[PDB]
């Protein structure tokens, strides 16, 4: 090998993070970004879901 | 789990006394048997 190595040929560094859902705990939430809070105003308010 | 002074030994103290949540483990296991651990 090289520290050059061209592709095909050069160290391919594989992450497989695999989703897994079954009887164990379910820690699925979204991609909620948290906004700010407001008051004294009709609003469509989601507190933990 | 709860926690308060008492006098009584041999009998449950008389009253009302609630118990709190301490730990909600989602262990996701079976459980059927138990044991207890003492120190000496």
């Amino acid at each position: 090998f090289q520290p050059t190595n061209g592709v095909g040929y050069q160290p391919y560094r594989v992450v497989v993070l695999s989703f897994e859902l079954l009887h164990a705990p379910a820690t699925v939430c979204g991609p909620k970004k948290s906004t700010n809070l407001v008051k004294n105003k009709c609003v469509n308010f989601n507190f933990n879901g | 789990s709860k926690h308060t002074p008492i006098n009584l030994v041999r009998d449950l103290p008389q009253g009302f006394s609630a118990l709190e949540p301490l730990v909600d483990l989602p262990i996701g296991i079976n459980i059927t048997r138990f044991q207890t651990l003492l120190a000496l």
